[PDB]
């Protein structure tokens, strides 16, 4: 059943693709060494585009995508982990979005391949991007599996907080060694972004099934938290809709039957 | 240098 469910949910994101789900910016001959995975490459339609320091001639493009909220407005930036020559741009993304929170779901090495740059801290090691200072104001466990640090991000005189969750232990196409310890991460994340209209920042290594999951979870405890269920509430129009703003967002079958199970529990 | 070769 949810086999078959996220098996349409592959084909339609296949024909998607086949239709014309669009990829011009993402292929551009100046763009091509900033993708992480040449076949992960942002939706024209939801990608996020970049103008801080346009003046200046830096290019609009990174890997990610917006993704709606439950609320209609744009409450994710679904995108890759950084790369050494993406940092800076990384950097302007959180910074023109007024990011306050990021979630990590990877490490910087999974399988012994470098996965994501680091992009924080560290402790008396400040890390300058270009014309960003990040320096680390504290780190500390939320959980066995879950580290928080709190950032100060310096650009162009303005001094910002910005808070990063980093979940140790959630293997790509599978699901968190702990999936109580995913929700804390949710809850604390939603805690820190506080009111506020800001997108919470979500990357994975290409920013696809971890990433997707995470949006997920918290657009549907969103929704428990904050409106009345439609009466006809599906999950497959949930993930389907992630995925045609974020390519693979829930990218496999176990993640899909991971996020049916934790949605039943959070309904009850 | 593929991400979702068996997806």
């Amino acid at each position: 059943v949810l086999a078959g469910e996220f098996s349409d949910i592959q084909a339609c994101s296949a024909a998607w693709k086949a239709d014309g789900c669009s990829t011009v910016a993402g292929s551009r001959p100046e763009n091509v060494r900033k993708n992480r995975y040449k076949d992960v490459l942002p939706y024209d339609q939801t990608r996020v585009i970049l103008s801080l320091l346009q003046e200046e001639g830096h290019s609009d493009y990174i890997n990610g995508n917006f993704i709606r909220g439950v609320d209609g407005s744009l409450a994710y930036i679904a995108t890759q982990g950084p790369l050494p020559h993406t940092l800076l741009d990384f950097w302007r993304l959180v910074w023109e979005f007024g990011v306050k929170v990021i979630l990590m779901a990877c490490r910087e090495i999974e399988n012994g391949r470098k996965r994501c740059e680091r992009y924080w801290a560290q402790e008396q090691e400040p890390l300058q991007t270009g014309l960003f200072c990040i320096t680390l104001i504290k780190e500390k466990w939320l959980n066995e599996d879950i580290m928080l640090r709190t950032l100060k991000v310096t650009f162009q005189k303005e001094s910002r907080s910005v808070y990063q969750l980093q979940y140790m232990s959630w293997p790509d196409r599978g699901v968190p060694s702990s999936p109580d310890h995913m929700l804390a991460m949710v809850e604390e994340a939603r805690r820190l972004q506080g009111s506020g209209p800001e997108p919470l920042c979500v990357h994975s290594s290409a920013g696809c099934g971890r990433t997707g999951v995470l949006c997920t979870v918290d657009y549907v405890r969103q929704l428990l938290l904050t409106q009345m269920i439609p009466p006809d509430f599906s999950l497959f129009d949930v993930v389907l809709k992630m995925r045609k703003q974020r390519p693979a967002a829930v990218q496999t079958e176990e993640q899909y039957r991971f996020l049916y199970h934790t949605v039943a529990q959070m309904f009850c | 240098p593929e991400y979702l070769g068996l997806d």
